[PDB]
RNA sequence: CAUAGUCAAAAGAAGAGUUUGAUUCUGGCUCAGAAGGAACGCUAGCUAUAUGCUUAACACAUGCAAGUCGAACGUUGUUCUAAAAAAAAAAAAAAUUUUUUUUUUUUUAAAAAAAAAAAAAAUUUUUUUUAAGAGUUGAGAACAAAGUGGCGAACGGGUGAGUAAGGCGUGGGAAUCUGCCGAACAGUUCGGGCUAAAUCCCGAAGAAAGCUAGAAAGCGCUGUUUGAUGAGCCUGCGUAGUAUUAGGUAGUUGGUUAGGUAAAGGCUGACCAAGCCGAUGAUGCUUAGCUGGUCUUUUCGGACGAUCAGCCACACCGGGACUGAGACACGGCCCGGACUCCCACGGGGGGCAGCAGUGGGGAAUCUUGGACAAUGGGCGCAAGCCUGAUCCAGCAAUAUUGCGUGAGUGAAGAAGGGCAAUUCCGCUCGUAAAGCUCUUUCGUCGAGUGCGCGAUCAUGACAUGACUCGAGGAAGAAGCCCCGGCUAACUCCGUGCCAGCAGCCGCGGUAAAACGGGGGGGGCAAGUGUUCUUCGGAAUGACUAGGCGUAAAGGGCACGUAGGCGGUUCAUCGGGUUGAAAGUGAA
């Protein structure tokens, strides 16, 4: 299984929403995120509203 | 604490060769003996990495120290020029009261004889 | 000791993990020195796990000489905090696999 | 450039019936709402997640819940066998033989290869017996069969009897210890004892302890510096009711000196002084584990402390200490008492408030299940072994904004039931049913792959599950309360202040919309009503947010203690106040 490895912390901060993210592949190897990925921690953020709609 | 600290310095890592690097022996005995070997070269690299986060904890320690002194010293700094300009502007005030409370007092003399 | 370790979380048949610093006689869901990260052990929608981990605690709590459990060995060198555990150097267990093609929004054969 | 940037943290504020011939006010009683570790009535299809002795901290049948280590150490007590490495696939009943190279010893400086009995050959060969207290018998198997020893049984799990401050919440302090885990620096020398040995005990130097060329630079121990985690002690603040309980204390309050503790200290022996607590409630009595939090509520409060998590106390009832880094120790020891069971009658044994389970009490609360596959823990170098911790199944409408009980069509307005100046298919049950077309969610049945997945290097109890495909026929699945007003919903028959209903006002005395039945209707819905408990309504203890002339309520009037409240200016300071930063506010 590949796995989505997120640096919590005040230090590991991607920025106002959540952590930075890399993979880690089963191999020993890691990359950076694809686009499909880069999609998922999109969506998977929190939002700073009221819910519209 | 921002998104291109973290792009550029991340260690991405190449394909481990460790795993799957095992091949099988003809003796029992001696696989065992191989397996206590790798089990001793797991912990050696334990310790070593140990030492490494050892010496980056106490590199920021001693960083935030001489931060913590710098700051403290301009406070103080600032904080005896504040209170220079305060101490001069209390002695001017004091000299001033001077006079009202001169002038105040011959009064209250003077009105107390003329009851007496 | 101190260690590092897994708590349950979730509900039946839905287990979830937390990744805890502990004291080596306390409970499996009781008194922590620290919580230091989450692990999803099901599979998501990517086709993946997930994890977070808090790196500068673990690597203080490292340091200082924790001893990381059986799966939390695991999960520190896949995140690449820890050598890798003797016995991942054996390769896997082959052998023949159902490798029918499954359309993924109905669970019926392509 | 971008895995950037967006500044969200609430919602929640209702009235009605009843004192009078009628009115306004004061003032209670009752109802409409939400909820529970609930009980009972009637009636019930499914899946999942939670919950389930609140009473007798009453007594317990049966089984399991703490073991592990031969890599610390001897003992005896079984078994079968008498140098190493490499090759053997063809011609004239077959497991072990044939060949080469190193290497150890014996025999006569090159070569060769224990005793007793019977047989043969020229010392050896075939068979047996005793071998191995024996001029070193060479290798392998389990030794569990019993022990010594090390680590762990101080963790995990249960209950809330006691405790009103020695506890708890929150923040601190100095006068201490700290096995296992991380990192340095140095050693691990020699005698004796336990039938036999030792990492078991005694001694000497300075403290000790050795194992392994099967684990030889790999484990372990000792001393000294330190990190980390726990523990002992002390403390500021906060934390029930009662004055129809006003005095309590005598090691009591302090001082000196000794002893003790790892550690401050009346912790206590002797001596000295008379202090200490109290109307800002000591002491006495009653009740109670505390917190994070649960239910309710336009913020506040009130009731609760059940599940889960942090701290504390307890282990049949009282009193002790040993071992140990850590206990005055739930399934460890000693002593006393009550109960209980065996006895061969001398005496021994026992503590389910651990998981199941049984009597008893009660309105009422569960299986004498499966597995260590995941997580956590103990022992072990590991291999692995234990784990009623846990994970997962069983029972119970106990709870939760879930799902289903069909979707269309149908007028012979069928039969039947009820009502009717007995009007309009006479009105209604009623398109309702029967019948016809469609689709099978939940459930039923039959099969198929399973590194689908929880788990990876491998390890799957759940799993007779889930997923996919197929068979089918609307087929298996709707009740509970109410219909005088409050309060949505009306008629016939029987009864006759009787039977009876009822939360409040009240109905029943020959045409009862209020009792009981037929029919019809309303509200919820796998539920729905009755009882108990909590909050709201209740501004009905009023801080938010009330009162005391005539309705409940100004002391008969003063003086004063504590307390509460209370003029002006100028200056100083920084305890309260206030702004920023850091630590903390567990999950
Ligand atoms: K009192
Ligand atoms: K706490
Ligand atoms: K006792
Ligand atoms: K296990
Ligand atoms: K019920
Ligand atoms: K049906
Ligand atoms: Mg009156
Ligand atoms: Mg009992
Ligand atoms: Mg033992
Ligand atoms: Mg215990
Ligand atoms: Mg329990
Ligand atoms: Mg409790
Ligand atoms: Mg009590
Ligand atoms: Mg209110
Ligand atoms: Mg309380
Ligand atoms: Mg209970
Ligand atoms: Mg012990
Ligand atoms: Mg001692
Ligand atoms: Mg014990
Ligand atoms: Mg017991
Ligand atoms: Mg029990
Ligand atoms: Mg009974
Ligand atoms: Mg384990
Ligand atoms: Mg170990
Ligand atoms: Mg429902
Ligand atoms: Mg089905
Ligand atoms: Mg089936
Ligand atoms: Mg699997
Ligand atoms: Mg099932
Ligand atoms: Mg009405
Ligand atoms: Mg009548
Ligand atoms: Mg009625
Ligand atoms: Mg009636
Ligand atoms: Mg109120
Ligand atoms: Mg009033
Ligand atoms: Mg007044
Ligand atoms: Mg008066
Ligand atoms: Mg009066
Ligand atoms: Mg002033
Ligand atoms: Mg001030
Ligand atoms: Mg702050
Ligand atoms: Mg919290």
């Amino acid at each position: 299984w590949k796995i989505t490895v997120e640096k919590l912390g005040p230090q590991g901060k991607r920025g106002n929403g959540g952590g930075w993210k890399f993979v880690s592949l089963p191999d020993g190897s890691s990359r950076p995120l694809n686009e499909v990925e880069k999609m998922y921690v999109k969506r998977e953020a929190p939002r700073r509203r009221r819910k519209i709609l | 604490t921002h998104h291109r600290h973290h792009q550029e310095t991340h260690s991405f890592l190449e394909p481990e060769s460790y795993i799957g690097s095992w091949e099988a022996p003809k003796d029992p005995k001696d696989a065992e003996r191989m397996l206590a070997q790798l089990r001793r070269d797991y912990a050696k690299k334990v310790s070593l990495y140990r030492k490494d986060y050892v010496h980056e904890i106490e590199m920021l320690r001693v960083e935030k120290q001489r931060k913590d002194e710098a700051r403290l010293v301009a406070e103080r700094a600032a904080n005896e020029e504040r209170r220079r300009l305060k101490a001069e502007a209390a002695k001017v005030r004091a000299e001033e009261r001077k006079i009202f409370q001169d002038e105040f007092r011959k009064t209250l003399m003077k009105e107390r004889a003329e009851k007496l | 000791v101190v260690r590092l370790r897994l708590s349950r979380l979730g509900c039946k048949n839905r287990p979830f993990f937390r990744v805890m610093a502990t004291d080596s006689r306390s409970p499996r869901d009781g008194k922590h020195i620290e919580v230091l990260g989450y692990f999803n052990p099901l599979p998501g929608q990517d086709g993946g796990k997930r994890m977070g981990l808090k790196f500068d605690r673990i690597k203080y709590w490292l340091s200082v000489g924790a001893q990381a459990s059986d799966p939390v060995q695991r999960l520190l060198f896949r995140s690449g905090l820890l050598p890798p555990p003797p016995m991942v150097a054996m390769g896997r267990k082959g052998g023949e696999r159902d490798t029918r093609p499954v359309d993924p929004m109905t669970g019926r054969f392509v």
